[PDB]
């Protein structure tokens, strides 16, 4: 609470005598007109600390510039209360409810679990989609990225299927008791149209009542935004990990992530090492995609979901980097598919569940689903080919057979792919793959076995 | 036991006064909660120290306690079995104490007292001692571990306890000179445990894996590398590695590994098919895993881990073999910490450090000696795999710098499920060298000849498929197809050997052998025909042909008597053109 | 052009990215070299702030 | 001695009291455990000195830890004894043979001799290796840079002319009366293999009853890489000219020299300028060969055969770059030779000496050496040339023009360079290096006269 501030640089503010407080402590703190801003208590040394006031920082005085202590470490209310509830970056009450009735105080950072706890997830789960449910499926608590473009339609395909998205214990022999469905969703950096695009696809149909916001402009405060998703993040954990329920966590354009990032050394002085950015990221963020999977005991399992947008789409940056690295699996947009109106426009063999692979099939999804996830595959791709190949010879200048296997490309991607808002059941995004697959006579896959083809072709 | 106080706290990093003449990287447990740390850089009074914990609710001044004792391995019997992380924390003896998370700053001994030994005291009071030497044994699990004497220590030995139960910490004898002495000890990871003498790697390993030793192996100790893409299933030949390995000692030190791939090793580990003690392999084991998001330099002494201690045991001439998948991230964490630290990203954007801790990482192989003078297998594999599949990157063309075989796996030849497909062209063993010397001798005079003979395939192969890979069997002669023909059978029958399979999974040489050689033999006189007369794509449809794409799948046993027949019925089965 | 491609064309694009890239990665030079200097002075400033 | 100990960083660190010591000369500092090392005194500063941390940056401690000035710069002892002995790292007799006491001790970091005692050399060094005395080769007192790569057939190489290597004086001038090959060896950063390989090539020729084995062991102080090198020169400084022996020392892969050397400057703040290396390495590679040549009048001929494997396989790097001054001329294996069949796996392109000209053509061996020297040049260069565009329009699209060169390139491939460990003299490679230019007419050449290209057709 004391005084005498030597030293500010913008949303900074050191203080002396601060061994009474401690790295990873926040204050609020009063220059003259007594306005209460904040800021995170950084260097403790002898001589001064280091604060971080929330705000941008004008309203910072030589005179005053006292401190309430708020509590070395500060964390969001947590409960089951919050099915609907509403907030920003920090995650305070903006959706008019009430204050989210506090259960526990957790560290919005509980590090992972132990790691003999963790096992494979291997629970199918549906999204309302064929291509990304068939190809690609997502097993519970399995991270699993999204490439998208900084600028293409990732803002939107994003909370398309995130409400279409739908937890199917039924399929495998069980019910919804211990499987609930949990959403939560956490943005940052967003353009003012776009905090409005949000907000209303929860709106639209029993969305938001069963779900919990969080995103921090990038206008908004620089300080909150860091931290931000690891709120609902921790908070999660309570959901699924702590009582057994279902969690889908969905990060959203890590651009946040890192560029709010460059403050944290940009001033902190921590030298960035590769690509001009801090020389720890990827153990900062590796406790990131730490947050899902499954422990020995507990059914209840939080599926984590990456999705942000590189530089000028450069895998070499790290952003795609850390992910391609610590994430399993692969999902991109190109401008290509979307140009021609595909939508939503996601590549084939370039996006991809990497543990989606084992949880599907035999008592998961539709048993000869084992083989159906790797036939479409290598067919589908195999008519690529005739598919840049027109200027060459023409149509009816290639062979029937494999020519054939181009009139399926095309209705591969603008029907199969290309599926907007629909949402189809986990079931009935199966089927569409048989049904394409009749334009080969039935003996022409060589990916299933002529047992599955033979029945549901 | 070199006490303190903090004096600044910087997130991560810490200082603290009150402590001077401490050594350099040590103990290092500041917070008031004996936290993770390490000692660095000092100035005056005090030191810096490198907080990897969350530094978050830190008084200055705080409980900063280190022994300015180096981090260092707790040697002695026990770990086989045992559980233990990036640095050598029981991850068990820690979901027993935490329960379900990960508490910090705590600590359980790598072999809590409750265990309960009863060794053997081979020795007596009053004897002549040798920098750590001959000691007493223990009834570890399947093997009797060989408990011995750490170095240092030479003169007089007083007190002798003789059998009985007793836990790796009762001191079984003392020194007539003072101390004790007990089964278990501890070693800092930074140094090697000396044995006498490296000797000449001419003892052959045997992997047991077809590919991987029939075509290049490593004495026994020696230290291997390959790529693979990311995961695929890349834990595959580690695994069935030591299932078939001759070395009696397996290691393993996941590194940084993607959270929930870091498991999948963990749950499929213990399912152990050992074909010696026949059942689980968990016998003579060892577990060290250590997720990505693990602390700072959790990973980074990961390595290290496994590699020192295999010393331990090695010294006392065991078959050690250390391996880790996901080791190429490895570096990750060093690039972490020597990011915070002033310096420049050498080379490729990467600390300078490579022929640094990398290459005597590997010195520490071959055929050591022992303190009591005894061969000891210390293979060192270099599961080092670029998850983007790269050529030339640090972390490689790095390892090549040092290394002894190279074992690469080529996306493609798997892309087409092919196991194993271990891509050639691209792999090496400089080993085979001296040891083809051995091959013979024991093995057979002839043996060599063979292997180094039926290579030309990819002599005869490489610029053949070349051209040929589009054009294929058409203004070809003759003779030309029948060069990639033998290859098919040697690559989809001799090469490929699905190590999943129990058949033709488990294999020793001399099995492997005859396999190559059926396939000779049936060559030596194969082109003799359509080079006499006889047709080619007539040739190509024997079944005495297909009795050897089976060769391998034979037990090892009827090999023999397959060989007989088999062999035999060639040189008739040919007679009819 | 199979040829060619394969070696003015295959190793001609090749050949660019080394120069490119080493350039790109040293291209960090100011990083360390202007971030040392760096230390200096904010230390320097605060190692003779508790100097007077 | 004096315990000034105030700051310490992985390096060197604060002393102070020492500024009368002898500056930059050998101290030892006990680690307050009796553990003890040394380093060179650098930066002797009234305001304070700093001093070279060999190894284990650890131990050090600020309290015990005192040094010792022993001696006041690089300097050690070297008697005729020894001959065939082994003192790895530093020059210690470690091996297991009892350190000799040396019959005189005197520096080894030494400079040049005078730059006017510097005779030109005259002798041709004749080894059994046509490839090599053909194109380019020694008058056993020039240095010529050798390029091998990461796991090349370095080791053979090097080897093969080790000891098939011989003087001939009968063409030359000189007799056989004060000859002696002497020649020790510094192991720099060397490996396993490649350190237990030159050990038998030794003692299956004897070479090691007569030469000094430092090494380095590759792992042994980091530091000590930059030791072994200026002490293994004055080495030969010794009983080259002292004695009057040709004393040849030719150190091993200086890859780990140049390698671990570099690190140094690192947290040495030493502001690297070239790529990601020391803005002054070339400083350092001074005294490197600078020590290498032949005196006037002065039997004593000394001169290093650089023999190191470059970074990937490219010269770019200043590894070979710096080399290619420094070092006269420059030779490499271009890594296609053997990994195709030919060995020695010497390459052309590069291969060429900067004293080759001088003692050589006529007199010092045969006259149409000199004539035919450049002949083969621009014969077989322009036949690879050619073998580019054939597979670039066919085979065939070609004349005389071209048929001709082209079998040039074959009979100079693994016709002419390799041969194995063949001992081909300089009789035995030329007599028929024309056998090659039979083909070839008396006018398709214009690089040698008319006389001497009907002498050996």
């Amino acid at each position: 609470e004391y005084t005498g501030i030597t030293y500010i640089s913008g949303p900074l503010l050191f203080v002396e005598n601060a061994k009474d407080l401690a790295y990873g402590a926040i204050v609020d703190i009063k220059d003259g007109t007594g306005r209460v801003r904040g800021g995170q208590v950084i260097e403790v040394s002898e001589e001064y600390a280091v604060i971080q006031v929330f705000e941008e920082t004008t309203g910072l005085d030589l005179a005053t510039t006292s401190v309430s202590l708020v509590e070395d470490v500060a964390r969001l209310g947590v409960s089951k209360e919050m099915l609907g509830r509403r907030f920003n970056g920090i995650g305070k009450p903006i959706d008019g409810l009430p204050p989210i009735t506090p259960e526990k105080r957790l560290p919005i950072t509980g590090l992972p679990l132990n790691p003999v706890a963790r096992r494979k997830p291997e629970q199918f789960i549906q999204t309302g989609i064929s291509t990304i449910d068939v190809m690609n499926t997502l097993v519970r608590g399995q991270k699993l990225p999204i490439f998208s473009g900084s600028g293409l339609p990732a803002n939107e395909i994003a909370a398309q299927i995130a409400r279409q998205a739908t937890v199917r214990p039924d399929l495998s022999g069980e019910g919804e008791k211990e499987e609930p469905f949990a959403v939560v969703f956490a943005a940052m950096g967003i353009t003012q149209r776009e905090l409005s695009y949000f907000i209303q696809e929860f709106e639209r149909t029993g969305a938001l009542s069963r779900s919990v916001l969080f995103l921090n402009k990038a206008d908004d405060p620089t300080i909150e935004r860091i931290l931000t998703p690891r709120m609902a993040l921790t908070v999660a954990e309570y959901l699924a990990f702590e009582h057994d329920y279902h969690v889908l966590v969905i990060l959203t354009d890590m651009t946040n992530y890192c560029e709010a990032l460059r403050e944290i050394g940009a001033a902190r002085e921590e030298i960035p090492g590769r690509r001009g950015y801090p020389g720890y990221m990827y153990t900062d963020l590796a406790t990131i995609y730490e947050r899902a999977g499954v422990v020995e005991g507990k059914k209840g399992s939080v599926t984590q979901i990456p999705i942000l947008s590189m530089p000028d789409d450069d895998r070499t940056h790290p952003i795609p980097d850390l992910t391609g690295y610590i994430t399993e699996g692969q999902i991109q947009l190109s401008r290509e598919l979307h140009r021609k109106g595909i939508y939503p426009p996601i590549d084939p063999l370039p996006s991809l569940s990497r543990l989606m692979n084992n949880g599907v099939g035999k008592g998961k999804t539709r048993e000869d689903h084992k083989q159906v996830s790797d036939q479409l595959y290598s067919a589908y791709a195999n008519g690529v080919d005739i598919r840049k190949l027109v200027a060459i010879i023409g149509e009816d200048a290639l062979t029937e057979n494999d020519r054939r296997y181009l009139q399926f490309a095309d209705a591969f991607e603008r029907f199969f792919i290309n599926q907007g808002q629909q949402n189809r059941s986990i079931e009935e995004s199966l089927q569409i793959a048989w049904a394409l697959l009749s334009m080969l006579p039935q003996g022409e896959l060589k990916r299933i076995s002529k047992d599955h083809i033979g029945k549901y072709y | 036991m070199i006490q303190g106080v903090i004096q600044k706290i910087a997130g991560p990093a810490v200082i603290a006064k009150g402590m001077l003449g401490a050594r350099m990287y040590d103990i290092c447990k500041v917070g008031e909660e004996g936290l993770v740390g390490e000692i660095i850089r000092l100035d005056g009074d005090t030191a810096f120290v490198q907080v990897y914990e969350d530094t978050s609710g830190l008084k200055v001044g705080e409980p900063v306690v280190s022994t300015g004792l180096p981090l260092a391995v707790e040697l002695g019997p026990g770990m086989l079995n045992g559980i233990y992380d990036g640095i050598q924390r029981p991850l068990e003896r820690i979901r027993e104490k935490t329960g379900i998370y990960i508490t910090r700053g705590v600590v359980v001994h790598a072999l809590d007292r409750e265990k309960k030994w009863a060794w053997t005291p081979m020795v007596k009071p009053g004897d002549e001692v040798r920098g750590g030497m001959v000691l007493g044994t223990v009834p570890e699990f399947g093997f009797t571990h060989k408990i011995l004497v750490p170095p240092d220590v030479r003169g007089r030995v007083k007190e002798v306890k003789p059998a009985g139960e007793y836990t790796v910490e009762e001191p079984v004898v003392v020194l007539e000179d003072g101390t004790e002495l007990k089964m278990y000890h501890t070693w800092p990871v930074r140094r090697a445990r000396p044995v006498q003498r490296k000797l000449d790697p001419n003892t052959p390993f045997l992997t047991g894996m077809r590919i991987l030793d029939v075509l290049f192996p490593v004495a026994m100790g020696g230290t291997a590398a390959i790529p693979g893409p990311f995961g695929s299933g890349k834990t595959v030949t580690q695994q069935s590695l030591a299932k078939w390995s001759n070395a009696d000692v397996v290691v393993y030190v996941g590194c940084g590994e993607r959270g929930n791939e870091m498991t999948d090793v963990l749950v499929e580990f213990p399912e152990l098919t050992d074909p010696k003690t026949g059942g689980p392999l968990m016998h003579r084991t060892v577990l060290i895993a250590n997720t990505s998001n693990m602390p700072v330099a959790a990973r980074e002494a990961s390595i290290y881990v496994g590699v020192t201690i295999a010393e331990y045991f090695r010294d006392q001439g065991f078959s050690v073999a250390l391996m880790a998948d996901s080791t190429s991230r490895w570096a990750e964490a060093l690039r972490e910490i020597s990011s915070r630290l002033e310096e420049m990203p050498a080379e490729e954007g990467y600390p300078p450090y490579l022929a640094a801790r990398l290459a005597a990482f590997y010195e520490r192989a071959g055929k050591v000696i022992t303190l009591g003078g005894e061969e000891g297998a210390v293979t060192i594999v270099g599961a080092v795999s670029p998850p983007g599949g790269d050529m030339s990157e640090p972390v490689t063309q790095s390892t090549l710098r040092i290394v002894g075989a190279f074992w690469r796996l080529d996306a493609s030849l798997a892309f087409r499920r092919h196991f194993p497909a271990i891509n050639w062209n691209g792999s090496y063993s400089l080993f085979t060298s001296a040891l083809d010397p051995w091959y013979r001798e024991n093995v057979a005079e002839d043996y060599p000849e063979l292997r180094d003979a039926i290579s030309e395939l990819l002599q005869r192969e490489a610029g053949l498929q070349e051209i040929v890979q589009l054009v294929g069997p058409d203004a070809l002669q003759d003779a030309e197809r029948l060069v990639i023909e033998v290859g098919r059978i040697i690559r989809e029958d001799f090469l490929q050997q699905n190590a999943y399979h129990e058949v033709d999974a488990y294999c020793s040489m001399k099995k492997a052998y005859g396999i190559m050689k059926m396939i000779l033999a049936f060559y030596k006189e194969a082109e003799a025909a359509i080079k006499r007369g006889v047709s080619i794509d007539e040739i190509l449809q024997l079944p005495v042909l297909e009795r050897i794409g089976r060769a391998r799948y034979v037990s090892e046993e009827e090999f023999p008597a397959y060989f007989e027949e088999a062999m035999k019925e060639i040189q008739g089965a040919f007679k009819a053109l | 052009r199979v040829n060619a491609l394969e070696q003015v064309v295959i190793p001609g694009i090749r050949a660019q990215i080394r120069f490119i890239q080493q350039v790109l990665e040293q291209r960090e030079r100011e990083d360390t070299f202007r971030l040392k200097r760096i230390k200096g002075k904010i230390e320097a400033r605060e190692a003779e702030e508790e100097g007077g």
